[PDB]
RNA sequence: UUCUUAGAGGGACAAGUGGCGUUCAGCCACCCGAGAUUGAGCAAUAACAGGUCUGUGAUGCCCUUAGAUGUCCGGGGCUGCACGCGCGCUACACUGACUGGCUCAGCGUGUCCUACGCCGGCAGGCGCGGGUAACCCGUUGAACCCCAUUCGUGAUGGGGAUCGGGGAUUGCAAUUAUUCCCCAUGAACGAGGAAUUCCCAGUAAGUGCGGGUCAUAAGCUUGCGUUGAUUAAGUCCCUGCCCUUUGUA
């Protein structure tokens, strides 16, 4: 069964927030600037913007 | 033609004093079927001068905590009061109302110049609007207060008050208070 | 009360001394030309400038504005 | 409307002084153990006209009102109206009137004080027994 | 052959449908005289008394009211009726007749044609209402 | 001798809390008779006062 | 002449008088004892309240269709006064509404809906519109 | 002070009502109860009975205020 | 091919209006029967909480709004064409849900 | 597509007219108009030895660390009452209570919101449906108010505190009574001394409804409509504020 539009848009909000908090505490040393999440039913992509990518790879 | 409650005419009514002749609205072009207008007459200054005097009465009727927004009932209180007035005296109630407001208005008031605790007042003149304001306020407080805890209803109490006030009877609360305010102005001068 | 700020004043002035020949006395024409003339941030700001431009264009005929 | 010929000014029923002046339905509320609800149903069940003033009731009518007030169960008054529904001792349904209600109350208070139940102790000390805050309020 | 206009007061809305006929006057399928707040019955009779029944002769209006409260509905319906008539006497009669109606209606009370714009003001934290604040105790 | 007076101009607002207002009044019985008076409540040009004491000053 | 064309106050009294005169309305055993809601302090004064309630119920069901026991409980709701606690909206008695609808079903005036609620029967619509006829005729 | 008003009519008040009420400028439950020292219910009942006979006219009926008057 | 509907839901208005307009003009040029944007009531999520962590201040309150704008576009077109027209239109900050019958 | 939802774009600028203004910035009045001041959010520089380590896996020192200040399980307490203060709710009635009839909302929430049918006076008990929601609850048949009835200045059919019995719902568990219902009991209170708060128009106030707490749940706060005023368009007198002169130990 599927959840409401209201709960769904909230859930995506918490997902974004928690992912950011995790990424900050992990990649702080490699100057993690921000994240961008695009979602497709085939596969959802997460794009990390950081100062020195050579290191975070 | 236009008649108040479709049964009281506004042509046979007559104003006495010229001072209030442009500060009591009830006339040809201010003739309304009901007091209830729901206008913006308290929007800016000197706009309530153009409010029908019957509306000013029924507005100043719904005063104390329990009847603050109970206009629909003050309109029927004024309707019953007007019928009682006509039954008692015989002539147009609007004339009795105008006569009551003409008599009840204090002509010379007292203003506070000095310190708090001590009493020191200068006697001053009263504006025609302020005369109309205090007259209505005093009439309603007299009605209200007189009928608070006794059997006679607000309608016949308001009628009794306006009968007394219109013919300048000492029994009227509004006349007593006017007399006292002018006597205090007379005491100061 | 309502006083025209340095922003609308400065803008209105430079508009006059650039496009004097384009403007006239009518508010709505000045309002419409002010859109084409300047890249302006919002409608209110444009309305206020158009209004004060109208106000200046009145007194320019009366005498030379400083 | 009409002049009363024998207006019984004071009624002496169930060791109580009933004022005939008040209307019968509210007149009998003066009896302890009878409210503005139980009085109504009692009169309706005896099919008396409630409009009548308490002073102008005949001997048989007031005697019927007494006997129907004493034994309600016989006259099809429901179980959920009775003041005493399940009596702690004998476990029967009854309506207790003035002297009976006072006696039953002091007996129930005595019964609670006998066993040393919290409510009994809170009653014996003259405190609240429904678990209100007794700090800020409830003075004297 | 017909026109349809709305009268609005606070959150009350009364839509009057005006067509040709035998001077029929119905609001939510009920006559004006049978409207519940009878104390203000005259407020509904305002537009028909001011103009006169003769103008309503060749006009059937059907009013439907939704939202608001009782007196707000009364002001919505009494506004809607007058706006419907002037709209009909604009579209299917000379402009002179519309002016001859409009001037009388405006001259009596401007509320009959122009809507009272004010609405119930938003409430703020720190008080019970929109302006009033809770009691502030020093010691 | 209770006599009426027209209000021509409002001079200014006076009193400890500006509760009063100072006005120059032209009488009704005499055309050209100006006097300065202090009056309680709201006033404007044209308003007529009923002066009980017509000799005092402000 | 229709129910909407007459006064809705007098109509109920007329219909109640008709429902009394019929003498085939199954009144419960507990009419003399029971209140009419959670929030009423006393029993209703009038002895024939069931007939007035039945009349009211029929009139409500005439005005709109698909009204269940819950809706009828929502109709005859009022203001519960809670002593020192502030007053809240309380609903009517479910049993009285159910027994009234059962009793009116008994007359074949109202029948159950395929959708789920209860609608007035053509026999009902006849009776109600007839009562309106003579209520109008009495002026 | 305490107002001991009469629940039911006595002969001295009842004959006084049937003679004198019938002709007052204003007719109502309040003034009748006040003047004759009657209870509110009996005074309200008396006016209804006088209207049934047809000595007094009903001017306007309402919940709060019922106004009566003499004829001619 | 029967009655596919497309539910576009977003928090931004501009992006939602742009993408929905593109889907419409993309469908219109192919000569397909399209029922236009059905704008439903905007869902406003309100949270009102005290500003302070501790609770000593003048009892100030934040007012957090969250807007949800929902558009319905309806097509009478084959599923093969519906799949590719729904496939081409992707945007970060809009959710699309397609339903048939 | 008028009403309903809501995207784009229009619309108001002291623009037009008349006065007053070193004819400058601008001010007051008036016409035409839906409107000629709508209500908020955001808010600098420089500081409080302001509050919070009991929001945190934000945190330095210190105190304890295995008969612990860790953690968990049973109880009890946080509510304990000769008294003094601070927000409040219900009232003191007749412009009012009670009984019946009539007729209108808006914000917004539901994986727990609830229609419909049956049984019980009522709280509620069963059965079977709709809704992850402009779809079902719901045309959100709300209360004051409106129209009839009874009451009659009586601590009264005002007021419902305190107390006795019963009968239900949560929950593992209800006693120091969780809420809820019924019958009974019927206290102070007749408008409040010195003192003192809040407020300018859809405002004050009356009046209900939804959200947050929420297994059970509003006398609280946070929102929403509904009915809807009196008085003022001013002043620096009180209490403070901003700028400028001075005076200072």
């Amino acid at each position: 069964v599927q959840i409401s539009k209201k709960r769904k848009f909230v859930a995506d909000g918490i997902f974004k927030a928690e992912l950011n908090e995790f990424l900050t505490r992990e990649l702080a040393e490699d100057g993690y600037s921000g994240v961008e999440v695009r979602v497709t039913p085939t596969r959802t992509e997460i794009i990390i913007l950081a100062t020195r990518t050579q290191n975070v790879l | 033609d236009i008649k108040l409650f479709g049964k009281w005419s506004t042509d046979d009514v007559q104003i006495n004093d010229i001072s209030l002749q442009d500060y009591i609205a009830v006339k040809e072009k201010y003739a309304k079927y009901l007091p209830h207008s729901a206008g913006r007459y308290a929007a800016k200054r000197f706009r309530k001068a153009q409010c029908p005097i019957v509306e000013r009465l029924t507005n100043s009727m719904m005063m104390h905590g329990r009847n603050n927004g109970k206009k629909l009932m003050t309109v029927r209180i004024v309707k019953h009061a007007f019928e009682i007035i006509h039954l008692l005296t015989g002539e147009n109630p609007l004339q009795v109302l105008v006569n009551a407001i003409i008599n009840s208005g204090p002509r010379e008031d007292s203003t506070r110049i000095g310190r708090a605790g001590t009493v020191r007042r200068q006697a001053v003149d009263v504006s025609p609007l302020r005369r109309v304001n205090q007259a209505i306020w005093l009439l309603c407080t007299g009605a209200r207060e007189a009928a608070f805890r006794n059997i006679k209803t607000i309608a016949e109490c308001l009628a009794d008050e306006l009968i007394n006030a219109a013919k300048g009877s000492s029994n009227s609360y509004a006349i007593k208070k006017k007399d006292e305010l002018e006597r205090v102005a007379k005491s100061n001068r | 009360g309502r006083v025209r700020t340095k922003t609308v004043k400065k803008a209105a002035r430079v508009i006059i001394e650039k496009y004097y020949t384009r403007l006239g006395n009518d508010f709505h024409t000045n309002k419409r030309v002010c859109e084409e003339i300047a890249i302006i941030p919002s409608k209110k700001l444009r309305n206020k400038i158009a209004g004060y431009v109208t106000h200046l264009m009145k007194r320019i005929q009366r005498g030379p504005v400083r | 409307l009409v002049i009363p010929e024998k207006f019984q000014h004071i009624l002496r029923v169930l060791n109580t002084n009933i004022d005939g002046r008040r209307k019968i339905a509210f007149a009998i509320t003066a009896i302890k153990g009878v409210g503005r609800r139980y009085a109504h149903v009692v009169l309706r069940k005896a099919d008396i006209d409630l409009t009548k003033r308490a002073g102008e009731l005949t001997e048989d009518e007031v005697e019927r009102v007494i006997t129907i007030m004493q034994n309600p169960r016989q006259y099809k008054i429901p179980d959920w109206f009775l003041n005493r529904q399940k009596d702690v001792k004998d476990g029967k349904y009854s309506q207790v009137l003035a002297n009976g209600l006072d006696n039953k109350l002091r007996e129930d208070l005595e019964r609670l004080k006998k066993i040393r139940a919290h409510r009994g102790l809170r009653h014996f000390w003259g405190l609240r027994v429904r678990g209100q805050h007794t700090k800020t309020t409830g003075r004297r | 052959q017909s026109v349809q206009v709305f009268g609005r007061k606070k959150t009350a809305t009364a839509v009057a449908h005006c067509k040709r006929g035998n001077g029929l006057i119905k609001v939510n399928g009920r006559p004006l005289e049978m409207i519940e707040p009878r104390t203000l019955q005259y407020k509904l009779l305002e537009p028909v008394l001011l103009l006169g029944k003769e103008r309503f002769a060749g006009v059937d209006i059907r009013v439907r009211v939704k939202g608001g409260g009782h007196v707000a509905q009364i002001y919505a319906i009494r506004q809607s009726i007058s706006k419907a008539l002037v709209a009909y006497y604009q579209k299917y009669v000379d402009e002179a007749s519309k002016k001859e109606i409009k001037d009388i209606l405006i001259q009596y009370d401007r509320t009959l044609l122009v809507a009272d714009p004010r609405r119930c003001e938003s409430k703020k934290f720190g008080g019970p209402g929109a302006r009033a604040r809770y009691q502030k105790s020093y010691r | 001798p209770i006599k009426l007076a027209r209000v021509t101009k409002v001079l200014g607002r006076t009193g400890s809390q500006g509760q009063c207002t100072q006005v120059r009044v032209e009488f009704m019985d005499d055309t050209s008779r100006s006097i300065i008076r202090n009056v309680k409540g709201p006033v404007r040009e044209g308003d007529v006062l009923t002066l009980l004491e017509s000799e005092r000053e402000a | 002449v229709t129910v909407k064309d007459v006064n809705q106050q007098e109509f109920v009294r007329a219909l109640a008088a008709f429902l009394k005169k019929s003498g085939k309305l199954k009144v419960p055993e507990w009419v003399d004892t029971v209140k009419l809601a959670k929030h009423k302090e006393l029993a209703p004064y009038d002895e024939n309240w069931f007939y007035t309630r039945a009349a009211s119920t029929a009139r409500h069901l005439y005005l709109r269709g698909g009204a269940g026991v819950g809706s009828m409980t929502k109709i005859y709701g009022g203001r519960q006064r809670n002593g020192v606690m502030p007053s809240h909206f309380s609903r009517g008695s479910k049993s009285v509404a159910r027994r009234v609808l059962q009793a009116l079903e008994g007359l074949k005036m109202v029948e159950k809906d395929q959708d789920g609620g209860r609608k007035l029967t053509p026999q009902g619509q006849r009776d109600l519109d007839r009562i309106a006829g003579q209520v109008a005729a009495a002026n | 002070d305490k107002l001991n008003n009469l629940v039911l009519f006595d002969k001295a008040t009842y004959d006084k009502l049937c003679k004198e009420v019938p002709n007052y400028k204003l007719i109502t439950p309040a003034v009748v109860s006040e003047r004759l020292k009657i209870r509110g219910s009996l005074a309200r009942a008396a006016l209804q009975e006088l209207l049934s006979k047809g000595l007094i006219k009903l001017v306007s009926k309402h919940r709060a205020q019922v106004i009566y008057t003499r004829n001619t | 091919i029967h009655r596919i509907r497309i539910t576009l839901t977003s928090r931004n208005v501009k992006s939602l209006e742009k993408v929905c307009a593109d889907l419409i003009r993309g469908a219109k040029e192919k000569n397909l029967k399209v029922k236009g944007p059905v704008r439903m009531p905007t869902k406003t999520l309100r949270i009102t909480t005290r500003k302070t962590p501790c609770g000593e201040g003048s009892k100030t309150w934040d007012r957090f709004q969250m807007r949800i704008h929902k558009r319905l576009i309806d097509l009478h077109s084959p599923s093969e064409i519906v799949k590719q027209i729904t496939s081409i239109s992707i945007e970060p900050g809009v959710e699309v849900e397609v339903t048939i019958a």
